C-alpha cells in the first residue's frame, strides 16, 4: 500500500508462500528462498474472526405490520408505513455498508503493520552483525538457504550456529 | 545474503470495497450474504404462530369467528406473533351478508393484531328491554344452530318488534364491559328485506336510517329494500334479506351510541382483547419451524449476519437486509507473482 | 543492558468493546452513559413551558378554557414548549356535557399543539340572523355569567326559536374570519331535552339531524330525547337535558358547513391560532428549570452525551438515548504483570 | 496486539509504571528499572480527550409529540409516530454503538503506536553506540540504573555522562 | 551531515474536523458541499414529466380535465414522475360547484399520483335505467358541448326524474368496471336549486340526504335549497342551482353504495388508474432537463455528492442533503514554518 | 502528530516544501537544504482522490410525496410523513458527518505514515556507513547540499559518488 510503494518495498507476490500470509524471502547462491510465517498469518486469521464477531452483534428491531392499521380502510396510513420501512431499511443498510467498508480498510491496510513487525522480529534474531537495510530487508554475513530460512520462519533461529554474535532474550 | 519480508501471491478472484484504495482484488473472504429461496411458513421459534385465528374451532373463517357463527363459537389461543393469510378474509355460510359495505371483513385482522382476544363473559345489551317497542331475539334459518333452528352471531341480536310500527332514531348506549385496560371490540348492524316483508317484519317499508359513534368516529347507514345482490358466502335460500354488519371498536372506559330504526342488530357477546401480538402477511399452511419469518421468503432460520434480495416485514431472529452481497476480506490484497527483483 | 520500552499494568475491572479484538479490559474509562431517574417536570431552559393552557384564567380546566366557559374566558400566553397532563381532559362545571360521543374532549390538547392560540376578535356567524326562524339566544341557568344568570358558552350560541315549529334541515356557512394564514377552531353543538321540553322550547319532539362538513371532513349525528345519562362534570340539575358538542377545523381560507335543525349550538366566538410549540406529556406541577423535559424521567439536566433507559418522546436540550451503556476507553488494555522474561 | 505479538514485544505489564501508562523499563547488575514517560501518558489522554468532545457534538432533532394527533381519534396515524419514534431511535443508537467502538478500536490499538515512537524517542538519546535490537530493546555499552533511566524518561539523559558518543540537535 | 524527513507548510485556511485532534487547519480541501439556488423547473432526466395533467387537452385546469368538463377531455400521457403546482386547483369554466364541502379539489393531484391513468372505457351505471323513476339525462346550459347546447361532465349524469315526485333514499351499486388490478376513481354528486326550480326540476322542495360507501369509508351530505354562495370557478347565470360534487375511490374489485334522493348526479365515466408516478410539489411553467428536482431549489444537476441548504422532497439523481458545509482533506495538517532547530 | 510529539520528531513546517507534500531536509556547511518527494506526494493524493470516489458512491432512496394523502384530507397523516422526511435527512446527514470525519482522521493521521515511509526509503540509498538516529534523521559521512539531496528526492541517489559502501536491489 501507501506505505510499502514510498518506502520501497517489493509490491510483489511470492506464490511460493503457500502454508501463510506473510513471511520471509532469501536471497543469495542458493538462488531464492521462501518461508511463511504461522503466527502472522495466524493473527492476521484472528482480527477478522473477531472481527467478524464484531459485524454479527448488530441488532436492529424487527420491522412488522401496523397493530391497528386496516387493510382497505387506512391506506394512506398503510402506505407511510411502507416508506417508514423502506427508508428504515435503506438507511440501516448504507450504515452497515459503511461498518463493513471501514472494516476491510481496516484488514487490508493492516497487512503491511504485520510485514513492518515481521522485519522487526527477524532483526532480533539476526543479531548485531546484520545490516538494517530499511527496504524490509537484511545484508547478513552468512548464508542462508531454504533450512535457515525455516529456522527464521519457525523462531528457532541462531546465529552463531554460523558463529556470530547474538542477543539473548 | 539478503533476507526480506513478503507476503503472498495466490488464487484472489474475490473483489472488496475499501474507502482508500478503490475496490481490490483478495486472497479470501468470509462472506456475509446470501439470497434466501422462497419456501413454507412455520411456527416462528421462541413464540407460538396464529393461524385460522381459532384452531380447534374447526371447519369456518376467522370471519365466521369473528362473527360469532352458532358452530364456530371455539375458543382463542393467546399468541404473540401472527400471521396474516387473508388480505379479504371471507364468511363460509349463514346469513348472507353485504361485506362490500362496511370495514367489516378486516374484523379478524383487527383482532389478529392482539396478544389476547375473548369472545365475551356476558353480553352488552338486554336485546328485549333495548329502546323501542319489545323485541322478539329474531332467530334465523340458514344459520344453523348446533342442533338447528334459528342459530344467529352471538355477536348480535337480530332485533324484530312485536307491535309492528314505523320508528323515529332511536339511540342504544354500548358501555365499556371489558376487563382490565382492554380494548372492546363491538359488533353489530341491521337486516333489511324487501318491501312485502319488510311490513311484515317490522310496520315499515322504509329506507331505515342507522348512525353509530364511538370515540369520535362516526358512520351513518341507510338500508336497502328491493334488488340486493346475489348472495355469496352463506348457506341457503332466505335470499329475502340481508344483513349489513359493522364493527366498532372502543378503548379502556369509553362508550359507544347507535342510533337506529328496524333492522337494528344490536350489539350481544363483544370481543375483549390486550396485549399486541406481532403481525405479518403470510400464506400459511404453516409446517415446522424457522428462526424467523420473511413476508416473502417465507420461513427462514439464520446462518450470515445479512441477506440480500427483496426487503420485506420479517419478524424474529432475523438477518438484516442489505442493498447489495456483501464479503469481508479474509486475506491480503492481490499481489502480481515477482521476479521484479535485482 | 538492555533499556526497553513497555507499559503499564494496573487494576482494569472495566472493559470495552472493539472491532478486532474482541471486548478487552482496560486501565480506565470515561463513561458516556447514565440512567436518569423519575423526577417531577420543570419550564423547559431556553423557552416557556404549557401549564392548564391558560394560567391566570384560574380554577378551570382547559377544556372549559376551550369551550369558553363563562368566568374561564381568561387570555393565553403563547409557548414554543407545551406539557400535556391530561390524556383525557374533564369539564369542570357548567352545563352537562356528553363528551364521550364526539372527538370533542381533545381541543385542549389540538389547541395546545400552537405556538399561538386565542379567543376570538369577533364571533362568526350572527345568532339571530341565522336561517330557520329568528332565535333568541338561549340562555342557560347552572352556567353562572360572572354577575350570574344564563351565561352560555361564548363558543356557541343556544339556538331557541321563537315560532316553535319542527324544521327541514338547515345549512349555515362558517366563514374563514381569522388574521393572517392562521388556523381556524370552529365549535358548535345541539341541545337536547326531554319530550315535553322538547316541544316546549321547540315545536317538535323528535330526534334532530346534524351534519357538519369541514375540507372533505363529514360528520353526522341524531340527537337523543329521554334517558340520558347522569350529568358529570357540570353544575348542578337543569337535569332537563344535555349537550353534545364537537368542535371543526378550518385551515386559511377554507368554509364550513353545518346541516342543523333544532337545538343547534351555532358557532359563536371561534378559536384562532398559529405556529408550533412542541408538545409532550407530562404529568404536571410545574417545578424549576431543566435542560430537557423526558416523558418518563421527567425534569432532566444534560450530563452525559447519552443516556440508558426507556425511550420516550424528549424535548429541548437532551441526551440521545443508546441501547446499553456505553465507554470511551481512557486507559490502555489490561496486560498481566510480567515476570516473563530473561 | 498483532504488532507486539509478531514482532516478539512482551504483553507484558509493569505495574512499576504508576505515573504514566507507556515508558521504558531498563535491565542489568541493578536489576529492573521502570519509569514511566510523562508525554506519551499526556499524548494519549489528548486524544482521548478531543474524541469525547468529537462523540459529543452530535445532535440529533428533539422527537416529539405529533402536532395535530389527537389521543382518541387518529390512533393508527398516532401508533405508526410510535414506530417512527422507535425506528428512529434504535438506528441511531446503532450508528452510535459503531461510533465509540470504532473509535475505541482507534484508541486501543494506537498505544503500539506510542511504544512505537517512545523507542525512537529512546534510540536518539542513546547514540550512535547502542544496538537496535528490533525487540523494542536496545543494548547499551552502559550501566543503567534507576537514576540513569530517569533521565531517560525526562528526556534530560545524555550519554557520554559515561563518555559515549552524541547525537546532537 | 544530517538529512531527514520532512513536511511541509503553506496556506492553510480550510479547517476540518478531526476525531482524534479536534478541528485542524489543513493545505487544501476538496469541498463535498454546495448550496443550491432557487430556480425554475425542467423535465426529469430520466424520466417524463407532468404538466397539467393533460397537455394537448389545452386552456382546461386538472380539475376540469378530472371532472370531465366537455371540451377538455383530451388523452392523459403516462408518466413516472409528477409535479404538483396547485395545492387548490381551480374550476375554470363549466357549471358552479361549491368545491369546499368536499375533498372534491384534490382528486386532480391524487390522480397526479399514478403512473397511468385513463378518462374511462364505457360509464359505469345506466343513467336512465337506474332506481328511482326514469331519469332524463339532464343537460345543462353554462357548459358549452363543442358545438354547443347542454353538456354536461362526462363523469357523472343529470338525473332529472320523469315523473315529478319526492323520493325515499334510493340505492345504487358502482361496480369495479376496471381493466387489470387498475384502482377506480368514481365521481358523482348532486344538484340542488331554489324553492321553486327545485319542485319544477324534481315534486320536492326539500333538502335532500346523499350518503356514499366505499371500502368502509362512509359520506354523509345534505343539500341546500336557497341562498347559495356567489358562483365562481365557472361560466355564466343559470345561477338557479349549484353542483356538490364527490368522488369515491374503489380498489381492484371493490364495489361501492350511493344512497340518493334528488339532484343525484349518478356516476357515468369513471377513472382508471394504475402504477405510480413519483409525485413532488414544484410551481411549474417546466423548462428544460435537470438531473434532479428540489421541492425548493427547483431545477437541479448534480455537482457534489451533497449540497447544504434547506431540506426537502427531491426526485431523480439528488445529492445528498447535509447538516453543515462538509470537506474533505486534500494536502496536510498546517504546520508552522521551522526555525525550531539546532 | 501524536507519533511526532513522542518520537521527537519535528512539529516544523518547511515552507520551502512547494512542489511536494512531504520530502527531505538536509544539513551542513551548506546550510540548509529541503526537497519535495514526488511519490509520497502523489500517492497521498491518490487516496484522497479514491476516498473522495469512496464518499460518493452512496445511494440513498429519493424521498417524495405521498401517493394518496391529500392535502387538506389528510393532514395528520401528512404531517407525520414530513415527521419521517425530517428524521430520516437528519439521520442521513450524522451518518455522512461520521463517514467523512472518520475519512479526515485517516487522511490527517496517515500522513505521519509517509514520514515514516520516506525514512525508511532514504535508509536504503544512504548505504550501511549512514547512522539511523531515530530522529526521523541520518549522520552521514558525506556532505550533502541542494543537489546531492535531489538526487536523494528523485531516487536518483548513489552512495559512492562520495566513495562509500552502497546496497544494491
Ligand atoms: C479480481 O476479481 C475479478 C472478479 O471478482 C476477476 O475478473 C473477473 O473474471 C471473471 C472470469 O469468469 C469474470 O466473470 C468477471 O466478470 C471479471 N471481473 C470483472 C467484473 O471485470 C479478476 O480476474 C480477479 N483477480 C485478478 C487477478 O485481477
Ligand atoms: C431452519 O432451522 C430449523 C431448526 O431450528 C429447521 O427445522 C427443522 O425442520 C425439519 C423439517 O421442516 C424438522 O424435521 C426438524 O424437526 C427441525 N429441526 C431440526 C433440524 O431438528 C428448519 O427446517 C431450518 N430450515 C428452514 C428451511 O426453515
Ligand atoms: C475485566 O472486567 C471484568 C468485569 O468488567 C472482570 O471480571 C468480573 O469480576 C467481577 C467481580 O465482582 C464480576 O462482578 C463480573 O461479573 C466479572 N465479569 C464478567 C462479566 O465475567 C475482570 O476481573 C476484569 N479484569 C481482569 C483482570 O480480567
Ligand atoms: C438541572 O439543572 C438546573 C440548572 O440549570 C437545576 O435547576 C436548579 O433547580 C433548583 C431547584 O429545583 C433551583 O433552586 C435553582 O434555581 C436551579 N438552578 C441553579 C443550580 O441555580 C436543576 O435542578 C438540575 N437538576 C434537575 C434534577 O433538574
Ligand atoms: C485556519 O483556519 C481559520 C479559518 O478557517 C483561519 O482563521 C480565520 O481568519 C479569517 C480571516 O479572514 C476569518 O474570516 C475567520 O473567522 C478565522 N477563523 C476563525 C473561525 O477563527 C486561520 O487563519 C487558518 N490558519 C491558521 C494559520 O491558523
Ligand atoms: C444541469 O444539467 C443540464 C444538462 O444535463 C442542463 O441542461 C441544459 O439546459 C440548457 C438551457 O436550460 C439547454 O440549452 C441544454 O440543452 C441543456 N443541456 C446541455 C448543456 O446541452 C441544465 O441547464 C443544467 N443546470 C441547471 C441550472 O439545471
Ligand atoms: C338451538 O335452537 C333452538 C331454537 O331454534 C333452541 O331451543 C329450542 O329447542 C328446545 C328443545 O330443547 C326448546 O326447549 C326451546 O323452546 C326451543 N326454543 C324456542 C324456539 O323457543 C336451542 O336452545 C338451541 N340449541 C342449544 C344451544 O341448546
Ligand atoms: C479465513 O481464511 C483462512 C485461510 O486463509 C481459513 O482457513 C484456516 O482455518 C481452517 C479452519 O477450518 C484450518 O483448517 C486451516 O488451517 C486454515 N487455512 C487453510 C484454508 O488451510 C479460515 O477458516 C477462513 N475463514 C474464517 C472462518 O475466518
Ligand atoms: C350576565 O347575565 C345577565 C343575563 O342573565 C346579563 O344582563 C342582564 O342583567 C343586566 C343588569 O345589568 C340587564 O340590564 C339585562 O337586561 C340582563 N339581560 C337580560 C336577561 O335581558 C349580563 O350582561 C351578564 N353579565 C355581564 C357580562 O355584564
Ligand atoms: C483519563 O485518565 C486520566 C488518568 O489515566 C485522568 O486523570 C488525569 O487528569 C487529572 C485531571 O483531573 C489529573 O489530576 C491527573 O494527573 C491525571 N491522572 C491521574 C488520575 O493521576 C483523566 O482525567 C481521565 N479522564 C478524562 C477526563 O479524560
Ligand atoms: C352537443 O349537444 C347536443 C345537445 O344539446 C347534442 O345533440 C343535439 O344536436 C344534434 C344535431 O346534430 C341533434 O341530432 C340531437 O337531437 C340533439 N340532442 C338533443 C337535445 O336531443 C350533440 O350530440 C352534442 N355534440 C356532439 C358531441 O355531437
Ligand atoms: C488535491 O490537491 C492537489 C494539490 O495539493 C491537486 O492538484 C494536483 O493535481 C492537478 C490536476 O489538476 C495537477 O495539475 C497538479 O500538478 C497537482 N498539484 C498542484 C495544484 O500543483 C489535486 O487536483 C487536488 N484535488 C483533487 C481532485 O484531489
Ligand atoms: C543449507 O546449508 C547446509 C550446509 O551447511 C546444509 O546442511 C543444508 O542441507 C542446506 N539446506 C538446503 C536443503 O538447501
Ligand atoms: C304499539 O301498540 C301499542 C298498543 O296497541 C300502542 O299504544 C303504541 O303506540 C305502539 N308502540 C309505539 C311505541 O309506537
Ligand atoms: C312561524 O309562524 C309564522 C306566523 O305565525 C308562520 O307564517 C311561519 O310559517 C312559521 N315559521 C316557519 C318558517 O315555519
Ligand atoms: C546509579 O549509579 C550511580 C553510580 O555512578 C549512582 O550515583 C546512583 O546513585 C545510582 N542510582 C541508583 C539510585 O541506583
Ligand atoms: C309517478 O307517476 C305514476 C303514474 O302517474 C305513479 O303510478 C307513480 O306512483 C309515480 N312514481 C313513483 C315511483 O312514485
Ligand atoms: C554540491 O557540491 C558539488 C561539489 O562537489 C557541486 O558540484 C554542486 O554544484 C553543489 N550543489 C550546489 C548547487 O550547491
Ligand atoms: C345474552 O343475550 C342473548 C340475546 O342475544 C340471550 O339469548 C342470552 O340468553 C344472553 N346471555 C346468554 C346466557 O347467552
Ligand atoms: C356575538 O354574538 C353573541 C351571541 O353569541 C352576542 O350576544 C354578542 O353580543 C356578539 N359579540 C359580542 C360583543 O360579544
Ligand atoms: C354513457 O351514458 C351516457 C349518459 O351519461 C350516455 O349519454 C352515453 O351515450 C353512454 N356512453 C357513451 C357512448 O358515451
Amino acid at each position: 500500500g501507501f506505505f510499502g510503494a514510498i518506502a520501497g518495498f517489493l509490491e510483489g507476490g511470492w506464490e511460493g508462500m503457500i502454508a501463510g500470509w506473510h513471511g520471509y524471502t532469501s536471497h543469495g547462491a542458493h538462488g531464492v528462498a521462501v518461508a511463511a510465517d504461522l503466527k502472522s498469518t495466524q493473527e492476521a486469521i484472528n482480527k477478522i474472526t473477531k472481527n467478524l464477531n464484531s459485524l454479527s452483534e448488530l441488532e436492529v428491531k424487527n420491522l412488522q405490520r401496523l397493530s391497528g392499521a386496516m387493510d382497505e380502510l387506512h391506506n394512506e396510513i398503510l402506505e407511510l408505513d411502507e416508506k417508514v420501512d423502506d427508508l428504515r431499511a435503506d438507511t440501516i443498510s448504507s450504515q452497515i455498508e459503511l461498518a463493513v467498508l471501514l472494516s476491510n480498510e481496516g484488514i487490508i491496510n493492516s497487512e503491511d503493520e504485520h510485514l513492518l513487525a515481521l522485519e522487526r522480529k527477524l532483526k532480533k534474531m539476526l543479531g548485531p552483525s546484520a545490516v538494517d537495510i530499511g527496504n524490509g530487508c537484511f545484508e547478513t554475513k552468512h548464508k542462508c538457504n531454504q533450512t535457515c530460512l525455516d529456522r527464521i520462519a519457525a523462531g528457532t533461529f541462531n546465529a552463531g550456529e554460523f558463529s556470530l554474535p547474538t542477543f539473548d532474550s | 545474503d539478503r533476507i526480506c519480508t513478503g507476503i503472498t501471491s495466490s488464487n484472489s478472484p474475490h473483489v472488496v470495497k475499501t474507502a482508500t484504495q478503490g475496490e481490490v482484488n483478495v486472497t479470501g473472504v468470509i462472506p456475509l450474504t446470501t439470497t434466501p429461496t422462497k419456501s413454507h411458513f412455520a411456527n416462528l421459534k421462541g413464540t407460538q404462530t396464529r393461524g385460522k385465528l381459532c384452531p380447534n374451532c374447526l371447519n369456518c373463517t376467522d370471519l365466521d369467528v369473528a362473527l360469532g357463527r352458532p358452530k364456530c363459537m371455539g375458543t382463542i389461543p393467546s399468541a404473540k406473533a401472527s400471521i396474516l393469510h387473508e388480505v379479504k378474509p371471507v364468511t363460509s355460510g349463514c346469513f348472507p351478508i353485504m361485506h362490500d359495505r362496511t370495514k367489516i371483513r378486516q374484523l379478524p385482522n383487527l383482532l389478529r393484531g392482539y396478544e389476547n382476544i375473548r369472545l365475551s363473559a356476558r353480553n352488552v345489551t338486554n336485546a328485549e328491554t333495548a329502546p323501542g317497542g319489545p323485541y322478539i331475539v329474531g332467530t334465523s334459518g340458514s344459520c344453523p344452530n348446533v342442533t338447528n333452528g334459528n342459530g344467529f352471531f352471538a355477536t348480535m341480536a337480530w332485533a324484530v318488534p312485536k307491535n309492528k310500527t314505523a320508528t323515529n332514531p332511536l339511540t342504544v348506549e354500548v358501555p365499556y364491559i371489558c376487563t382490565k385496560g382492554e380494548d372492546q371490540i363491538t359488533v353489530w348492524g341491521f337486516h333489511s328485506d324487501d318491501e312485502t316483508q319488510m311490513v311484515k317484519l317490522y310496520g315499515d317499508s322504509k329506507p331505515q336510517k342507522f348512525t353509530s359513534s364511538a370515540n369520535g368516529v362516526t358512520t351513518h347507514y341507510v338500508s336497502q329494500i328491493g334488488g340486493f345482490p346475489n348472495q355469496a358466502e352463506d348457506e341457503g335460500l332466505p335470499q329475502s334479506g340481508r344483513i349489513v354488519v359493522d364493527y366498532m371498536v372502543q378503548k379502556p372506559g369509553k362508550t359507544g351510541t347507535i342510533a337506529y330504526q328496524r333492522g337494528v342488530l344490536l350489539p350481544q357477546k363483544v370481543w375483549c382483547a390486550s396485549g399486541r401480538s406481532k403481525v405479518i402477511k403470510g400464506s400459511l399452511p404453516l409446517i415446522g419451524e424457522a428462526d424467523c419469518l420473511h413476508e416473502k421468503y417465507g420461513g427462514l432460520n439464520k446462518s450470515k449476519p445479512y441477506y440480500t434480495g427483496e426487503h420485506a416485514k420479517a419478524i424474529g431472529n432475523c438477518p438484516i437486509w442489505v442493498k447489495t452481497p456483501l464479503k469481508l476480506a479474509n486475506g491480503t490484497k492481490y499481489r502480481p507473482p515477482a521476479k521484479l527483483l535485482k
